[PDB]
RNA sequence: GAUAUUGAAUGUUGGUAAUUGACCUUCUAACCCGCCGCCCUUAUCGGGCGGGGAGACAGUGUCAGGUGGGCAGUUUGACUGGGGCGGUCGCCUCCUAAAAGGUAACGGAGGCGCCCAAAGGUUCCCUCAGAAUGGUUGGAAAUCAUUCGCAGAGUGUAAAG
RNA sequence: AGGCCCAGGCGACUGUUUAGCAAAAACACAGGUCUCUGCGAAGCCGUAAGGCGAAGUAUAGGGGCUGACGCCUGCCCGGUG
RNA sequence: GGGGCCUUAGCUCAGGGGAGAGCGCCUGCUCGCAGGAGGUCAGCGGUUCGAUCCCGCUAGGCUCCACCA
RNA sequence: GGGGCCUUAGCUCAGCUGGGAGAGCGCCUGCUGCAGGAGGUCAGCGGUUCGAUCCCGCUAGGCUCC
């Protein structure tokens, strides 16, 4: 839980993948699900099945 | 700035003098004494206000 | 009807209420005493009044919410036909301290509007407050507590009334975002996050414009920095920016 | 917009001693009708007469302000190694300038469009730059002191004299 | 008494134009849109009278831009209008 | 080629009197605090009692021109 | 025509201006992303010298340049 930059309260979910070569740390939008940036980012052409 | 001004018989009236001073220098009606042409003699003759 | 395009559409409450007292004035021939209009809602009645006559005070001079009168060509107002009773706030001042937060939690707390009542006035040796004499029992009854302190409200007269951060600075133009930005020290890109979204008002109008042009002598009210008044504009720099001057409250 | 054509009433609000203004509404009789009927008259002109509409408005005149390339008359510099573009245009000083004076080039260098009420007048008195040597702060460089010292300074400001 | 074919730019098309150096990719066009216009219409010609508009009446008439058809036509109203 | 404008701390900018302010970055303190970090002031040579702020030139970057046969 | 520069492993280029032929990418191997592999007369040809992409001789070819 944080607040946004008008000052309402926004939660934000950490995501932390620990998969060796693949481990990530991923920062998104709880509401809308997007995400606002990757540690790593993954490309469409490494990965069909989910980007980062 | 420097201004023009008129000194003027004190006696008289007579507008007898143009010159210059600065006005920041010298803010304050400046006097002396220079002959009226009128009077013929010497008198105070101070800026025209 | 062809008056509200000039002002807000939120605004439009107060105008429809404002032009309702005009209506009164003209056909019935008596003054209208209003409920301590905001500062805005100052600027709002100026202008739907017309030139009706009006009159405003809010007890001492500087009152931010002052109370209007509004009276025809004759019957020119007096200081207590504004119906305004001053209180000196009494609290045991040597063990702790009332700050305007506080004060102003409290009265709101009692369920007072913001409308019933003006300034607060803090000084050096007294903390004070002006209401409508309408509420003025109910609050000395029920304003018992302010944050911690315990506190007593004493009647007083309006003459008995106890009555900055100067900052030059250079702008590039004379926006709001520029000026908000420059004020605040901020990026301008965050200042336009705080004009769009509707955080900064104009002598208490929101502008939400970046845009706005504002003029010397504007009180901008940056919710996040408080209140600040660009007091001077003083020609313009060697390399084109405005020479300015800011005053925070 | 004022004013004339332009009148009558009722309110209301000025200003003078009851008259004259201002504005609102109403009126009809001026004015207007590229409306109807009748007649001049075989006439989609015009005019007359009677309705109706509108109405002291409009229209038109005089005066005023605004807008106005719709239209009109014009202007839009010179020098210039062609013209344009760039630069320049008056004054001062030096060099070019050929040991009087004067002397050209879009030749070489700089200044000016002031300043000073003393930085003017006069009387009296005086001598500068820098260096050496010695000095608590204090140092290459502040302030002394000593000697040396045609000026190596100064002369409001460019340069020359 | 047709040469024909493949491919591309431009304009959709038939039309129109610099009589006498330019026939075109230019103009027009049907379609689109914006705008003005309640009728003594607006617009236009004329000092006016008188006219066109129209013996029409907003599905009409004038003006601006665009130019068949198909898919579409985003952002900016501070400046100027 | 010519003209016109620019060059300041990490970043953004103040500013003939001896180079600042915010933010970032560091100090300890938990939306404000508390002190630091950092400048050939594009460079050059000069005007002078001192130059970032004179003045003349050199960079570089933008900007506008480079036409008429 | 005149000058200018390069040719290097599967591919693309490093290598100081002799000090002892490399990187990246691709490919082959095992592991669970890693290391490790291969691979060049350094365009070719022949001088220099203790070693030559390296120095020069000597010819390809392609670009740079009017
Ligand atoms: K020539």
């Amino acid at each position: 839980k944080s607040r946004n930059e008008i000052g309402d309260e926004t939660v934000r979910k950490l995501y932390v993948e620990i998969m060796g070569r693949h481990s990530n740390i991923i920062l998104t939008d709880a509401a809308e699900n997007v995400i606002i940036d990757g540690l790593k980012h993954l490309s469409p052409s490494m990965n069909s099945y989910r980007t980062v | 700035m420097r201004v023009n001004i008129t000194l003027a018989c004190t006696e008289c009236g007579e507008r007898n003098y143009i010159s210059k001073k600065n006005k920041r220098n010298n803010p304050d009606r400046v006097e002396f004494k220079k002959y009226c042409p009128r009077d013929k003699k010497s008198t105070l003759h101070r800026e025209t206000k | 009807s062809d008056i509200y395009q000039h002002f807000r559409k939120d605004e439009r409450a107060f105008i429809d209420q404002a032009l309702e007292w005009k209506r009164i004035v003209q056909e019935q021939y008596r003054m209208k005493l209003t409920d301590f209009l905001d500062p805005r809602e100052q600027v709002i009645l100026s202008a739907v009044t017309g030139q009706v006559g009006l009159a405003f005070s809010g007890g001492y001079d500087r009152a931010e919410r002052k109370r209007a009168i509004l009276f025809p060509e004759y019957i020119t107002p007096e200081e207590s036909d504004f119906e305004l009773q001053a209180f000196n706030v009494r609290y045991a001042d040597k063990f702790v301290s009332v700050d305007h937060r506080s004060l102003l939690g409290a009265l709101m707390g009692i369920g007072l509007k913001r409308q019933k009542f003006g300034d607060i006035v803090f000084s050096e040796t007294a903390v004070q407050l002006i209401v409508s004499a309408d509420t003025a029992d109910f609050v000395a009854a029920q304003l018992t507590q302010a944050g911690k302190a315990a506190v007593s409200l004493e009647k007083i007269d309006l003459s008995d009334l106890n009555i900055v951060e100067i900052r030059d600075d250079t702008v590039s133009s004379l926006r709001l975002d520029a000026v908000c930005a420059s004020m605040s020290r901020q990026s301008r890109q965050k200042s336009q996050t705080l004009v769009k979204n509707g955080l900064v008002k104009v002598n208490w109008k929101v502008v939400e414009d970046p845009s706005y042009i504002v003029a010397e002598g504007d009180m901008l009210s940056i919710r996040g920095f408080g209140r600040c008044s660009l007091t001077k504009i003083e020609g313009k720099t060697k390399k084109d920016k405005w020479r300015v001057t800011f005053e925070r409250q």
